[PDB]
């Protein structure tokens, strides 16, 4: 599963820091080594290594053997989900959060929708009157997709899709080796 | 005993002055003015003390400096590091500075070649490691990342199933 080992190495590189990646490299071999061996070869501090191990165990990338004598090994495939969960997370940003129809009152800086217009209007003035501070409303655009500031992030997603495309392709080829 | 630690301190000072050339015990005892430390102490030093130390470099019928009798190549083993199934050696910067030359002169070339510095073992300490390749996506990385660490929250064989359906 060399491609999967590379695929795992790429996804962690984009994600994790180099400290985790360095622990991960000896681990990629999926060897029955313990913390002492990884401590001896790598020269990480015991507390710091264990923190990284705790982050990795919590992340569920690892399974262990307790003889006590303790031994650590990878489950390696919890990766398909890691890509799929992360994409989901990236999808929340991709899924519609614009909240179309959308005013805000500049005075109270509160936020409003189309639904609040039929009550925030006043016919004697022929214009919008806020609920308590009574002031005109003029569109919203608050914590919502807007001109370039958010759109740099939506583009970021546009940029993210080609970069994980080969990795999905990696996932696809891995789906062929699965028979093997 | 204490005269042997004075010899090891002189030999350590000889490398710090710039030299690892082998000397006889006499030439050491003369410079350090220990030539008259007593023939019994010179004999013990020659036939037990410079024999019980496994780190002494024996070369040219003489003894040389001092913590390494081998692998004083004063540059990183890149060739072992090429082999991703066996690549392994980051160490402590203090051993590498102790080995031969100051880090900085080598490092300017190395900062664009192989070296990575980690502030490990403590803020006063630095570990050196060899580096890598490119990332798996151009994103603010850390903002997105902190949201995508992910789903350690059960019913997850069922959250794979729920996505698949």
């Amino acid at each position: 599963p060399a491609a999967l080992k590379r695929l795992a190495k790429y996804v962690i590189r984009g994600f994790y820091g180099i400290e985790h990646a360095l622990a991960l490299d000896i681990l990629i071999r999926n060897s029955c080594v313990k913390e002492e061996d990884m401590l001896e070869l790598l020269k990480f501090d015991r507390k710091q290594l264990r923190s990284v191990l705790n982050n990795l165990k919590g992340d569920k990338f690892i399974k262990c053997r307790m003889r006590y004598f303790i031994n650590y090994r990878t489950l390696v495939n919890v990766v398909k989900y890691k890509l799929d969960h992360m994409r989901r997370r990236i999808e929340t940003d991709e899924r519609d959060s614009t909240n179309r129809a959308s005013f805000k009152c500049p005075v109270c800086s509160s936020t409003f929708t189309d639904l609040e217009a039929n009550q925030l209007f006043d016919p004697m003035t022929g214009t919008f009157r806020c609920t308590f501070c009574h002031t005109e409303v003029e569109e919203d655009e608050s914590a919502m997709p807007k001109k370039d500031a958010r759109t740099l992030l939506a583009r970021f997603n546009e940029q993210i899709e080609p970069i994980y495309a080969l990795l999905r392709e990696t996932e696809d080829v891995n789906l062929a080796y699965e028979i093997l | 005993f204490g005269v042997l630690a004075k010899i090891v301190n002189y030999m350590k000072t000889r490398h710090q002055r710039g030299d690892t050339h082998p000397l006889t015990l006499d030439e050491i005892l003369d410079e350090t003015q220990h030539l008259d430390i007593g023939l019994k102490q010179k004999q013990w030093l020659m036939t037990e003390a410079l024999v019980n130390n496994p780190k002494i470099e024996v070369i040219d019928g003489k003894y040389a400096f001092k913590p390494k009798y081998n692998v004083r190549d004063k540059k990183a083993l890149l060739r072992l590091l090429d082999q991703h199934d066996q690549r392994g050696l980051g160490g402590i910067l203090l051993e590498d500075i102790e080995e031969a030359l100051p880090n900085s002169q080598k490092a300017v070339k190395a900062l664009g070649d192989q070296i990575l510095f980690v502030n490990r073992p403590d803020k006063k300490k630095i570990l050196f490691f060899n580096d890598k390749s490119c990332q798996f996506s151009v994103d603010e990385e850390f903002q997105k990342l902190w949201r995508s660490v992910t789903v350690d929250s059960m019913d997850e064989e069922k959250i794979e199933e729920y996505l698949k359906r």
